[PDB]
């Protein structure tokens, strides 16, 4: 539990690396 | 599904949306990349949510997240998992303590409870030393 903002920073982060692959 | 994942999808989407209005803006979206340690473009941001933003309003509501969630790490985890491990470690000494956790909680927002912070390390904890090594880590983060 209460791990939801790490998932969410880690996500995030590897959404906005996976943001500028993909354009 | 859990009310514990529940109770995790919440806090999650509750870091973007900071005046709880129940859409994450791009202005959100952005503030919480700052406190990341990044510095996205308008455009960036905007593409970040249009890739997810299935009605097209131009913001990112409950379920919308959910599918953010819900898309795989899923082949290069591992070097963003190690350095996450680093920036947790403050120390350096390859453990993560309850003050650490504490501290990372923080600059994610969060500034209670102490038995909480003790609760997190407890169930990371597999080989009961009272902390979270690299390998426990590891298997919290892949949880
Ligand atoms: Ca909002
Ligand atoms: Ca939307
Ligand atoms: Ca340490
Ligand atoms: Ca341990």
């Amino acid at each position: 539990g209460h791990m939801g903002k790490i998932y969410a920073a880690m996500m995030i982060m590897d959404y906005y690396k996976q943001s500028k692959v993909k354009k | 599904l859990t009310e514990e994942q529940i109770a995790e999808f919440k806090e999650a989407f509750s870091l973007f949306d900071k005046d709880g209005d129940g859409t994450i803006t791009t202005k959100e979206l952005g503030t919480v990349m700052r406190s990341l340690g990044q510095n996205p473009t308008e455009a960036e941001l905007q593409d970040m949510i249009n890739e997810v933003d299935a009605d097209g309003n131009g913001t990112i509501d409950f379920p919308e997240f959910l599918t953010m969630m819900a898309r795989k790490m899923k082949t290069d985890s591992e070097e963003e998992i190690r350095e996450a491990f680093r920036v947790f470690d403050k120390d350096g000494n390859g453990y993560i303590s309850a003050a650490e956790l504490r501290h990372v909680m923080t600059n994610l927002g969060e500034k209670l409870t102490d038995e909480e912070v003790d609760e997190m390390i407890r169930e990371a904890d597999i080989d009961g030393d009272g902390q979270v090594n690299y390998e426990e880590f590891v298997q919290m983060m892949t949880a």
